[PDB]
DNA sequence: ATCAATATCCACCTGCAGATTCTACCAAAAGTGTATTTGGAAACTGCTCCATCAAAAGGCATGTTCAGCTGAATTCAGCTGAACATGCCTTTTGATGGAGCAGTTTCCAAATACACTTTTGGTAGAATCTGCAGGTGGATATTGAT
DNA sequence: ATCAATATCCACCTGCAGATTCTACCAAAAGTGTATTTGGAAACTGCTCCATCAAAAGGCATGTTCAGCTGAATTCAGCTGAACATGCCTTTTGATGGAGCAGTTTCCAAATACACTTTTGGTAGAATCTGCAGGTGGATATTGAT
């Protein structure tokens, strides 16, 4: 049977999701997460759907940027696979929690 | 009666900009030329972005500008990218870019 | 009301992988997904914290999109589109 | 009821100016309004700070100009200063 | 003239460490600190009042501003000290 | 007699009020807002002074120099965060060497 | 003239930064970065001095410029 | 006598980390400042405090950048910092 | 490892200026008393829009198999960059003086605020119009194996 | 080097959700008269800040030697990607109830606005006090071989 080589479908997906703009995290789970965190901060809070959407936009944008910088960190260590070490480095240089 | 926008030859609302200046507590007094100047600058920047975005929309064969076109416009222009370095455009996405080392050998 | 628990696991592995693909990432370590969940949790915690602070300063019980925008703006992550 | 403000009609006027056969999404228009308000707040903020630095109680077109020089990058700043000075000198001829 | 928080910082210093002096440059650092935190709090409070269309800045705006700007513990102690000073001020 | 005294503070309530209204933040300023603010400033000042003294002489010097301040700010987590993007003049840096750079 | 900032000085800066071993191209690269930094900061500062209708760049102009750059500096007036 | 390569480095590190002094000489730096400012505005003049402030800012910035750079060198299983490292550092920092 | 021989660092005590701290006097805040407005907390209620539910269908998450190629581990040479002695030169200290800015006031024309009245442009709605989303099959393009 | 298997590039069409246009109310410019500051022209003064200029004392440029680190090359276990069967849960789209915004008023606690009055904090001055900033023995640290 047919089979693509490891890495090809990956690049394919990179191009695909770099062409589009839709949110990549599922909506309802994200809403659950937000409501959980918020509830832990303050009880009986209600959200405008707009607020949830804004939160998701900001979140995924942030994660994509962080993934870019992380990828640069992986490439810097003569690697191709990104690692927790890479993310921690990117976070430190950014100054998020150095 | 003439609007100050027409007198200044602007599309952007001079009067509104002036009111926002006074009702924003930036200073107790506001000059007569400040809202005109500011409205002119905002109108110009709006014009530039709408231009580049319009081009990006023509490139992708679309009559209507969407946030994607705005994102392409901002990020492909150096100066607009710098002016909006710490800004996120909703539904914008990113520039198509793959690190060369990742490409098939 | 049904109790909310362990919803950070809602952010599935394929979703994180997609976010990585848009970020131009080709290969992903197995230890990445949990790290991503952690970082995401911190970020979302901070943003939501400031947002709700705004919400209850306005003596409101409903978190508005403007609360989120003000929060993000304060966090240094200005967001266009919901500016209202 | 409720009446909210925006820069929509002006953005659309300018859009029609630069691309007569081009429309704009409500989302994209939202992005634009956010942009205008953001740049507004930046310029006005910087101008406020400068006006405060020199013990002046008035924000004139000069403070706005310097605010633009500080905030906007090269060519963008050039053409912005041009459009501003133009609009002002034209306005003074009431 | 020029006005600074010099004497006040010195008084507080003599409150916490009665037998400890302070360099001039360090006093400059402290002045810069008080100024910066001042502008931060006042700015955040002004934005707070503008968001909710309030035209006055109460101690409430100040408190919320502190909650936003200061990290956990520092924020708590600051809030308590503030409310304390307010109640004591209104006690006479 | 003075607003600062009636609040039991060292920091100038009146001066803070004057600055607040003369800083273009809002049209009106509450009576208790400058009290609250001056209290917060006094507290933060107190914290920094305390830590910077404790650190002032673990180095045998009485006079608090910017170095001691820097040590106090960077050794404390929350103060380090509050002053994250701030440079203390003549403060230097904390003694920190990566273990990787160490021999044997 | 930019070469006034020299190899041993840059080395010392790296030492305070905890750097153990240093490449040769590092010094030139550092001279470049430093040049850019000073260019931006002094640019904004001079802008401030020029709005104030002055010919003497004050410490406060530098402090304002630095703050605007995101490099807040304590101990010079703000 | 001759110290094994890498020890005097650690020595210097400990020293300058324990100190607070400015590391660039005053006059060359001030000359550079006046030169850079001159091509923005003709024959300007500086307070001594302004130049000193500029030097503090510069040295602080460069020290921090060297810290992040050093981290970038460590990350690639190296010890010697390279222009590449500085580049990665400022690129993540958002300066690029 | 703990035997020596450089060098290095540290810790003790001795000591003044280059700074800190503590005082005799003043303009300008800061406080006080007396009226004048007003922002907005309180209350009531019209009205979005938020929470929640149902049901069903297909997108997509999850778990397993399997092996490709990645990253980790190791070896080794070549050359890059640290250590150091060496010698000149640009630094730093520092006394200066001539001056040119910057900071201060005194009048006062020009500009901006304030208050009321007129006018219209901007908005919210509804009526109207049309990109293009989301489907289709068809010719390329790319990738993989043989 | 050639021939499938599959993903991708487009052009086709077209009804509908979203964008555009049209039309009466009305908040907010705009116009006009009059009250209130404002920020630079003349005139001026005293901190700064330069510009030479004479000196030493340290820092740097420089050239030589080599320790060892960087980066190329090779090796291999195991991890992470690709394909798929399985089936769960997130969609989609509707329909509610009602919480709780947000528009409208409605008094008063609290702010502002001058008018005097009192205190303080800022400067230029005396009379303090402390860390450099050397010199010296002893313990560390480092590097080599009785
Ligand atoms: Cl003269
Ligand atoms: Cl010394
Ligand atoms: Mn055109
Ligand atoms: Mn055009
Ligand atoms: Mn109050
Ligand atoms: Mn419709
Ligand atoms: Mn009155
Ligand atoms: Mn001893």
């Amino acid at each position: 049977p047919h089979r693509y080589r490891p890495g090809t479908v990956a690049l394919r997906e990179i191009r695909r999701y770099q062409k589009s703009t839709e949110l990549l995290i599922r909506k309802l789970p994200f809403q659950r997460l937000v409501r959980e965190i918020a509830q832990d901060f303050k009880t009986d809070l209600r959200f405008q759907s707009s607020a949830v959407m804004a939160l998701q936009e900001a979140c995924e944008a942030y994660l994509v940027g962080l993934f870019e910088d992380t990828n640069l960190c992986a490439i810097h260590a003569k690697r191709v696979t990104i690692m927790p070490k890479d993310i921690q480095l990117a976070r430190r240089i950014r100054g998020e929690r150095a | 009666a003439k609007t100050r926008s027409s007198r200044a030859g602007l599309q952007f609302p001079v009067g509104r900009v002036h009111r926002l200046l006074r009702k924003g507590n930036y200073s107790e007094r506001v000059g007569a030329g400040a809202p005109v100047y500011l409205a002119a600058v905002l109108e110009y920047l709006t014009a530039e972005i709408l231009e580049l975005a319009g081009n990006a929309a023509r490139d992708n064969k679309k009559t209507r500008i969407i946030p994607r076109h705005l994102q392409l416009a901002i990020r492909n222009d150096e100066e607009l990218n710098k002016l909006l370095g710490r800004v996120t455009i909703a539904q914008g996405g990113v520039l198509p870019n793959i690190q060369a080392v990742l490409l098939p050998k | 009301r049904k109790v909310l628990r362990d919803n950070i696991q809602g952010i599935t592995k394929p979703a994180i992988r997609r976010l990585a693909r848009r970020g131009g990432v080709k290969r992903i370590s197995g230890l990445i997904y949990e790290e991503t969940r952690g970082v995401l949790k911190v970020f979302l915690e901070n943003v939501i914290r400031d947002a709700v602070t705004y919400t209850e300063h306005a003596k409101r019980k409903t978190v508005t999109a403007m609360d989120v925008v003000y929060a993000l703006k304060r966090q240094g992550r200005t967001l266009y589109g919901f500016g209202g | 009821r409720s009446r909210k403000e925006s820069y929509s009609i002006y953005v659309y006027k300018v859009l029609k100016q630069v691309h007569p056969d081009t429309g704009i999404s409500s989302k994209a228009m939202g992005i634009m309004n956010s942009f205008v308000n953001d740049i507004f707040e930046r310029i006005a903020g910087e101008a406020s700070r400068l006006a405060h630095y020199n013990k002046r109680s008035t924000i004139t077109s000069r403070e706005i100009q310097t605010a633009v020089r500080l905030l906007l990058p090269g060519e963008l700043a050039k053409h912005a200063v041009s459009e501003g000075t133009k609009a002002v000198t034209k306005y003074t001829s009431s």
